């Protein structure tokens, strides 16, 4: 008679590494970081992301005639821009504070358009001859801005100074845009706003914006030695918004309604495709279904995902060493 | 181990014994079988378990980089950042792989030292009645059954009895 | 004849916990993270903070009539601005570079007021009818900042060419503050300042400055319909300051004599109560008077305070597993 | 423990000996009484107190937030401020935690290794002339008074004396 | 007969520390922290740095004439400015958006200098008056800027609009430089401009520029009431530069065809000399020699150093506890 | 140490055994002399410079300040670059730091438990055959020569043999 002590061993050859040891057979060990991801973007909090397809967010938020499939109403849980979109600033020119604009909309989650300035809150102007070949749409060779409106001299007359006003009473901030016109020329300028010194200025509560046009001549780029200087704005709920200049106004027309998430936001430059499905966690890579701590395919998320890391694996032993015989 | 028996005077491992970690080989008259120390076992599966959710549980926090970009005049900025989101994902990096290796082997030193624990636990009942191999089995100089055995394994063995 | 081989044990019901085990009590353990705060504002260094009251730090500088209470020197450890305090820039504009304003004030210690500029370094103008009911006093209700001084046209003839400087020939740097007004329209621009072109400009040795009005409409706050441009800058020992403007001049007349710390310095928007006592940390959030290394009551302090952190207890064991029987 | 003493094969604790964390219960024709081995304990206790004032040691910076203001045009830099102060924030409890789970199981381990040490230091000297229980106890087969226990506690116990 | 167990020992006085125990004596153990610095800067790559010696990165760029030593093509594998170098920006002004050009230098490899707009390029003007006593070469008392030309109206007539051009059609980017001069009265402007007001104006395909001087009575720096605005910009290789202006220009003359790391680069402020070594880790502090781990030399370093630390020692035990008798 | 081995039982050590870490010193007819366990001996140097290596290796990255200047207007930023480097250095530091005096602790716990397992090793072959003294030496009760020696030290001694 007799009796032994010893312990667990079987067929497994899965491994792990120690300080001491590394490649070290173990009966029983758990993967903590997940390396698998479907290259897709789905739907998150069962709402689905915006897909801005050959618009950029410039030509997007600015009414580019040639993203009107992106006019009027939208709600993302969150952005996708994609790598080559061709639709943005048409006419050239450049948008003010554009990183923080676009760090802006990306704490965001929908907008509605909304007509700020009707073309009649502009007296005794020209408010139907502000196109350019510069700024087409699918169907003309020669249109402007869904938002904006680009006001010129009576065909005669002279340029009368020109107010607006918009009282946002409302309970939701307005996103809103304008711009100064700077022509290449003086004969230009003569023959689009008249003789004598111009001026573009807009106040607010907390507010104001005063500024001259800038004329020179700078190279052709889309065909116009001109530049627009693009201005974007958040009127505040309460506040209120005078508009008043005697020429080189490119006026607000459209302007957005804003809703802030709090929370984070995020949008992607990618080309993956958005699919019909759901998601609890969408890197930039694509979704993680996972029930780990870790993951290595991306830092930049929205959602809930595992904590970024660089490793491979992190293999963790929870049996003993295996010695089968 | 350090403990000396996983892979040292018990040389190996038995593929036999599919219900626990630790346990029993036994051999008499009415047979042999394999099994496992649900007591030993169940302690080290919990202490384990307990190991891998503390472990999980400190690791649910997570730094968030952001799609932020920076002008041709914000290279310090934009440098700053990236600055940032590299280092914070250093230092997560080295602690996940270091805890990792770390408590891997005193995984293994402390399923060793339960090993260790067990055998001892069992040669401080049969000091007289039995013959100490030193490879982890005991050779009875009377004999046992199975409500022998089953004393022995339930750790209520009568020394004196078996003495004579 | 025998002997026994044992532990300790005791009456404690003190637990901690393992990576293998929670709730394991222990015979000696320590608590390593303080948790207790007293709700107030004591003395750092036996030197006592400066209690802004109902004034914010910018009616506080720019010496806002209805904080008389402040004005004259001040010295402190730290700042505490309360968090509805209503007096700060009682006539509407905007604080150029506020933020960095702020935390330069915040890494103070001291200011001395003196006259910089009497209102005789104006030749030729009216300083004495700079008044406006946006900004009144405790006892009338027309007045204006204490540290400015709003030169108008006298009562008929132009305004002409005004200068002043001042040389910092001390040892101390001089934080100082001027203005520009931006009227609501022509009329009210000829009625101050008459016709013309108008232009301020400030140089010193490392900075210059120059702008000219920008006259517009803005919606009506404290019943103006007008703006100031507010700035602020330092005069460094050795640089001198040359002020030289034709019209539009909110001129300094007070100024601070500044004490740089070196030290952190703290700036804390909070309603808690300074009382006369002493501490060596100091939280937004309390007074921690501890000898532990950690704590979870406030990351925002000045002064020698434990290393915050999240955690409720950080339990340390010193003895063995506690196994009376 | 993973030595198997506290808890294990010396089951319970002593509420009796108030003078130290381990020690002895003797019993003979004087009568009984507890006294604990200073020395051990004494070493136990220059380590811990040394462990725990490396950790207070090792803990002693502060990364400190700041009351700067951002403005509506600065979202961007203010929400990098944000994310490097939670960042630290989170890596600074993580560390702290973790190394509070760690040392106290190390700790416990530590106390338990004392125990074994002192039980086998005794083990060493006594081989015939008693007899191990197995429970942390010996009965002495000779007699031993109070010159012959204080010999066995300053370790210097004559076995060839007492082997007759 | 009889054997024995023990273990090993030694005349090792090497001593470390654990948690539990401090100095405690060891039979092998290993240094990770290098302390040990040559105190010189070497080549990297077996590329040499750039010593601006008595010359700032202002007067080395903007073509100090003290700091012809430098003039023409350079390359460097880093940057070495010395603590008191005297030789920078000599007529008083200031160098706009100064530190991100730093910072863009640094992230440099190689200048190639040319001359980007001959004087010709500037018509009927005169190319060849403009000097000061402010800016002296080590050989006469008036000069100027080697990168730049200060533009005048003829020896009677006005300041006619003079317009220049540069299409990049190479494959590198182009640093360049111009200024706007402020003059400190109207009798100044006019002498060296002429009456009508005067604007500087620069287009590129994503860059405009205009402005206007802003005349003022400035301090006497280097004897000059007058200032300089001095501006910074890349012309990116397909952009092309158009320059327009009808007084108060300093306009661009030579400019540097810059070559992009994409790697780290660094600027040192140190006065530690450069000697004719090689090296493959090169702190602001000196040169590390090492193949270990960590360093507590400094945390500013190019090329491949060990982890920066603020340790004295980490000592790594590898041996056992040292018991020699 | 924990195992009692190293300056415990074994009192010291042997300055003259210079061929490794772990060994013997026998003593018979044909003459005494040093020679150390090469097998356990190279485990341990295997196992260490594994350690090491793995250190080295997981601290392989560089948080990397930066020369970036800021103006007067740019206090904040400049702040929150220095913030952050110092945060960074702070972290790395405590890392550093806490993780040598961690491994050393255990290096030298390793080195303990490697003299322990070795001295049980013998203990497991020799039972009635020697006597244990209880400071690491045993002296024989039959003679062994050379070939004795040799083959208690490459683990293969007969007992049964020299029982009787
Ligand atoms: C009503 C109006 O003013 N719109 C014009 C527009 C503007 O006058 C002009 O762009 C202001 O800068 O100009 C349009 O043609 C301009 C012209 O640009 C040349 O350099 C280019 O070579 C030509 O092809 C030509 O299009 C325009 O479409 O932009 C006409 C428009 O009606
Ligand atoms: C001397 C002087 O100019 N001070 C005036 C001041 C300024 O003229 C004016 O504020 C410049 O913008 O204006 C004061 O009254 C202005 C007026 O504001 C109306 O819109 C409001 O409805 C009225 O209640 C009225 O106060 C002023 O006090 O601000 C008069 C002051 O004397
Ligand atoms: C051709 C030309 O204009 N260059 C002048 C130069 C400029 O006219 C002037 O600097 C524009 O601001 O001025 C020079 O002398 C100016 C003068 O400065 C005095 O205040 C100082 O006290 C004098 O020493 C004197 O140099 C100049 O050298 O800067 C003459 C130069 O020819
Ligand atoms: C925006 O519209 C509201 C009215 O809907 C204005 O609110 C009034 O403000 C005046 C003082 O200016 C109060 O006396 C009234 O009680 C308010 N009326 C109502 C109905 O709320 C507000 O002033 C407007 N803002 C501006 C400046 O245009
Ligand atoms: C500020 O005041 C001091 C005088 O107190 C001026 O210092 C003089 O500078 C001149 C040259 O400009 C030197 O030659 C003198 O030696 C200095 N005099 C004294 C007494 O120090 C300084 O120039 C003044 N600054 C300005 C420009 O107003
Ligand atoms: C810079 O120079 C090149 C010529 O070397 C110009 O490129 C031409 O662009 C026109 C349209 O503007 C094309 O039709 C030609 O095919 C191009 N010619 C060549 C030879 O490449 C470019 O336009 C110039 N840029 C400017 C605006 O000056
Ligand atoms: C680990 O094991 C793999 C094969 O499973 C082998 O390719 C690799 O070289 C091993 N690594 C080390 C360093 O032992
Ligand atoms: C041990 O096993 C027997 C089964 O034969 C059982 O009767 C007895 O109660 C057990 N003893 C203990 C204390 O578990
Ligand atoms: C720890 O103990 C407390 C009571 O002291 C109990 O409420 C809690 O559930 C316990 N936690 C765990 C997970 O054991
Ligand atoms: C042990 O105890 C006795 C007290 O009776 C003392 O005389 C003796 O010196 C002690 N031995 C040692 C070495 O401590
Ligand atoms: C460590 O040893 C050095 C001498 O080598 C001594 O000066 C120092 O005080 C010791 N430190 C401690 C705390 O033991
Ligand atoms: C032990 O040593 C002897 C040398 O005398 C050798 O012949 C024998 O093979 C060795 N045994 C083993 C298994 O190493």
């Amino acid at each position: 008679d007799k009796i032994c002590i010893g312990y667990h061993a079987n067929n497994s050859t899965t491994q792990v590494d120690t300080l001491l040891e590394k490649n070290v057979t173990v009966t029983h060990s758990v993967e903590l970081l997940e390396n698998q991801k479907e290259k897709r973007f789905c739907k998150i909090m069962n709402k689905a992301p915006l897909d801005l397809k050959d618009c950029t967010i410039e030509g997007w938020i600015l009414g580019n005639p040639k993203c009107d499939l992106l006019l009027g109403d939208q709600s993302w849980s969150y952005i996708v821009e994609r790598p080559n979109a061709q639709n943005g600033i048409c006419y050239p020119g450049v948008l003010n504070e554009l990183e923080e604009l676009k760090a802006f909309i990306g704490s965001g989650e929908r907008v509605e358009r909304f007509e700020m300035f009707p073309k009649s809150t502009w007296a005794g102007v020209d408010t139907s001859r502000g196109v350019t070949n510069a700024c087409p749409s699918y169907t003309l060779d020669s249109s402007f801005y869904r938002n904006l409106v680009w006001l010129v001299k009576t065909d005669s007359a002279t340029y009368p100074v020109i107010k607006g006003t918009y009282n946002n009473t409302g309970t939701q901030p307005i996103l809103y845009f304008w711009g100064v016109h700077h022509p290449p020329d003086t004969t230009v300028q003569d023959n689009l706003y008249g003789s004598g010194d111009k001026y573009v200025r807009m106040g607010t509560e907390s507010m104001n914006f005063a500024k001259s046009p800038e004329i020179a001549a700078r190279p052709a780029v889309n065909g116009q030695r001109s530049r627009i200087d693009y201005y974007w704005s958040v009127l505040r709920p309460g506040e209120t918004l005078n508009v008043e200049s005697n020429g080189n106004l490119i006026a607000p027309w459209y302007a957005y309604k804003f809703v802030s998430t709090n929370k984070k936001g995020a949008v992607f430059k990618s080309d993956l495709p958005i699919e019909n499905c759901d998601a609890t966690c969408q890197t930039i890579a694509g979704v993680l279904k996972t029930n780990k701590t870790f993951q290595n395919v991306s830092p930049l998320w929205i959602g809930e995902c595992p904590k970024y890391v660089k490793s491979e694996s992190l293999r963790l032993a929870t049996g003993l060493r295996n010695v089968p015989q | 181990g350090i403990f000396g028996a996983i892979a040292g005077f018990i040389e190996g491992g038995w593929t036999g014994m599919i219900d626990g970690w630790y346990g029993y080989h036994h051999e008499n008259s009415q047979g042999s079988g394999y099994a496992a120390d649900r007591e030993s076992t169940q302690k080290a599966i919990d202490g384990i378990t307990n190991k891998v959710n503390s472990i999980i549980n400190k690791m649910n926090t997570q730094f968030e980089a952001v799609d932020h970009e920076f002008s041709n005049l914000e290279r310090r900025i934009g440098n700053l950042n990236k600055r940032m989101e590299d280092g914070f994902l250093d230092v997560w990096t080295y602690n996940a792989e270091l805890l990792v290796l770390l408590e891997n082997e005193r995984t293994l030193d402390l399923h060793d030292a339960n090993v260790k624990n067990l055998y001892e636990k069992v040669k401080s009942q049969l000091r007289d009645n039995a013959n100490d191999l030193g490879n982890g089995c005991f050779e009875f100089w009377h004999k046992c059954d199975n409500e022998c055995m089953e004393s022995v394994k339930n750790g209520t063995y009568d020394y004196p009895k078996y003495q004579k």
